[PDB]
């Protein structure tokens, strides 16, 4: 509702925003990745940008397309990810399918829009990529799919920065059934905790935490993997382990702690492809409405004119201000560029390029 | 086997529905209302062995999932649709009933604590005016003389039970095919040597009938005076808890009691942390209720610890030896 300076004066020459070229980049992230790109300081076309990109919808939320055609802004955030064909009603909004749980969250208090669109399956390559530090940390490599599976998270689990996910060897050596597996755990992490029981007539009978696994977790408050819903502007904190498959039987202290593949859990994948096309979906955000030097070029400026003798608000080549103006003969203007200043005050001069006029400014 | 006709008489479902096996086509089946009354009904309570006892009987819609309707004296007139459409269902004995921190007196009139040399020792429950159901290893050698025991009832604190007046225990019968070692079948009986007295105080619980259909994770209630640690005191005033089944496959994986449950066992508690489940003691009662009926569906076996996590109770199936004690009841 804030409204457009009096007089208004964008910066000339400058670059376009290119937003179809990243959007239609063939390198594809999946949700579980999901990749983010500022523009700001750039010209952008919206009815061009709808149309280089092949967009089956477009719709905004506590906004109205319509008023963005000639806008400004302060700046503009995309997200964007591939599609799994089985989870695109988890994009509904306020919806708490997979999608929007344990992957990407859309912000539903700001002004943003939704664009779902598509690119040819004979040239899209899915990149997928685990963002946790600690899956990494503890032996996860790489995934091992096909050209178009698109992974996504069904859960994620949390941990302190102490954590690891092994036994202490001196702890399962003596345990005399139902050993755990066990390693060595890096310097500053404490070992999983584990207990030595006994029942009839068994001695020694150990149980460790997270049994069975942290999804399914029988005791989970004594558990060291938590259960976390991502927030907005997050990405998944990881996948669950199996501890039980952390480490190795009998193992000492010449084996560092790692977990198998088969040991992460919690997650799937599905393709994108429907009748020979790749569905992506992209998130934008509006920042500064009325603002800034992040303009549309769809309509054909006014050459509003420059009131002058008048007390006036300004958003001159993005500084605004509020003053009153007086042309002046150009001897009187002593400098090049655009914008005239004080050794502190800022604006005192301004020179239009429409017009190569010239003019004082001096305050209310 | 000199079985005159073939086999006995029993009850089914929460609704007590009266059955007997037929010897022509090797079934169960109900029996039909025609040409039934009190004197009959006598009959039927005295062969399953509760002797001069009898509360009620009336008829009702058939709901055992039976189709063709209708030992000694075997009045056998077989049919396959009952006249006036009704099925007879008789109470033997009046059980299941109770009032509506601290047990309230008439809360759980049913248990008993049992001592030996004037300190409580185990506990029980109440099914007959005379006999007692307990744990077999409560009454190992030395303990098998019937002489060592007495039984307190209608009391809940251990410092008002004084020394000469408790009830006489007559005999004790053991299981025939328990094990001390993996606790199999941990089974007893007892029996007094003069009846109690009935009140709002004293009363007996009802033992289960085929077809209860429990549900996989009913919910229970356990009793007793057992202490909040392992190795505590005994609790001087009575207490009482909730607990839910736990399913055999479950409570027999790896991560519980691996492969340490067999048929004649059932499990109960909770696999989360910090529970404390530790009320009743060896012996005492694991009841639920269904249909405004208290049953009675184990006694405590054994366990692993007070509130740990991955280690529930572990009880004596009774209903696996209801036709063990019906055979010891009629053997008088
Ligand atoms: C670290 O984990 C322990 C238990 O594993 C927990 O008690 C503690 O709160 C965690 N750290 C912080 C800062 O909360
Ligand atoms: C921007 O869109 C308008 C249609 O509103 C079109 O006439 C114009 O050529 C476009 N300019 C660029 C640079 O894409």
């Amino acid at each position: 509702v804030k409204p457009v300076a009096t007089v208004h004066r964008r910066i000339p020459d400058l670059p376009d925003c290119d937003i179809d070229k990243w959007l239609n980049n063939f390198n594809v992230p999946s949700p579980l990745n999901w990749e983010r790109k500022i523009f700001s300081n750039c010209n952008f076309n919206l009815s061009t940008l709808l149309r280089l990109v092949h967009t089956d919808s477009f719709s905004c939320n506590n906004f109205d397309e319509s008023k963005i055609y000639g806008s400004c802004f302060k700046s503009i955030v995309l997200d964007k990810f591939a599609i799994p064909n089985s989870r695109r009603s988890d994009l509904q909004l306020g919806s708490s399918g997979f999608l929007q749980s344990s992957n990407y969250k859309i912000d539903t208090t700001s002004s943003s829009c939704q664009l779902y669109y598509s690119l040819p399956a004979i040239n899209v390559t899915i990149n997928n990529y685990n963002p946790s530090s600690w899956n990494r940390r503890y032996g996860f490599n790489n995934f091992n799919l096909s050209s178009h599976s698109v992974v996504y998270s069904r859960y994620c689990f949390s941990v302190n920065n102490t954590f690891c996910p092994c036994a202490k060897p001196s702890f399962a050596s003596s345990c005399k059934s139902h050993k755990p597996p066990s390693a060595s755990c890096p310097i500053g992490t404490n070992y999983r905790s584990c207990e030595s029981t006994t029942v009839l007539d068994h001695t020694d009978w150990c149980r460790c935490s997270c049994l069975p696994d942290p999804i399914t977790a029988y005791d989970p408050r004594s558990c060291s993997q938590k259960k976390s819903l991502v927030g907005v502007g997050e990405h998944c904190a990881g996948f669950g382990v199996d501890e039980e498959k952390c480490g190795v039987l009998d193992g000492s202290y010449n084996v560092s702690c790692l977990c198998s593949t088969d040991a992460f859990l919690g997650w799937s994948y599905d393709t994108c492809v429907s009748n020979n096309r790749c569905n992506i979906f992209s998130n934008f955000i509006l920042n500064g409405i009325n603002s800034g030097t992040t303009c549309s070029n769809d309509l054909l400026q006014p050459n509003t004119e420059v009131f002058t003798d008048v007390c006036v608000d300004y958003d001159l080549y993005g500084i605004t201000g509020q003053g009153i103006f007086k042309e002046v003969s150009a001897v009187y203007y002593n400098s090049w560029q655009n914008l005239l200043y004080d050794s502190n005050g800022n604006i005192i001069g301004f020179k239009d390029f429409v017009t190569n006029k010239t003019y004082n400014i001096f305050p209310c | 086997g000199g079985e005159d006709e073939n086999r006995c008489v029993r009850l089914y479902g929460p609704n007590f529905i009266l059955q007997v096996y037929s010897s022509q086509r090797k079934s169960w089946h109900p029996v039909c209302q025609d040409d039934w009354n009190e004197n009959y009904g006598r009959a039927a309570c005295r062969d399953m062995g509760y002797k001069n006892n009898f509360y009620s009987s009336q008829g009702i819609v058939d709901d055992s999932g039976s189709t063709s309707f209708m030992d000694i004296y075997k009045k056998l007139y077989h049919s396959d649709a009952c006249s006036s459409k009704a099925v007879v269902s008789l109470r033997c004995i009046a059980c299941g009933v109770n009032l509506n921190e601290s047990a309230l007196p008439g809360a759980w009139p049913w248990q008993v604590s049992l001592h030996v040399q004037n300190v409580h020792v185990c506990g029980g429950s109440i099914i007959t005016p005379e006999w007692i159901v307990t744990a077999a290893h409560c009454v190992e050698k030395p303990l098998n003389n019937p002489w060592h025991w007495t039984a307190f009832a209608g009391i809940l604190r251990q410092s008002f039970m004084f020394y000469g007046a408790g009830y006489q225990v007559e005999k004790v019968i053991s299981h025939p095919n328990y094990d001390s070692k993996t606790k199999n079948n941990d089974i007893a009986l007892m029996k007094l040597q003069k009846p109690l007295t009935f009140n709002d105080l004293v009363k007996p619980v009802c033992l289960p009938n085929p077809g209860m259909m429990l549900q996989p994770e009913q919910l229970c209630w356990i009793s007793g005076w057992g202490a909040t640690e392992e190795k505590g005191k005994t609790s001087e005033v009575l207490n009482a808890a909730k607990v839910l089944l736990i399913e055999t496959q479950r409570c027999n994986s790896r991560y519980v009691y691996d492969n340490l449950i067999t048929p004649a066992m059932i499990c109960a508690g909770f696999l989360q942390g910090n529970v404390d489940s530790c009320q009743g003691d060896s012996g005492g009662p694991l009841v639920t209720s269904k249909n405004n009926i208290w049953w009675l569906i184990g006694d405590t076996s054994w366990g692993s610890g007070c509130a740990k996590a991955y280690r529930p109770g572990v009880y004596g199936n009774v209903m696996v030896f209801t036709d063990w004690i019906y055979r010891q009841m009629r053997a008088d």
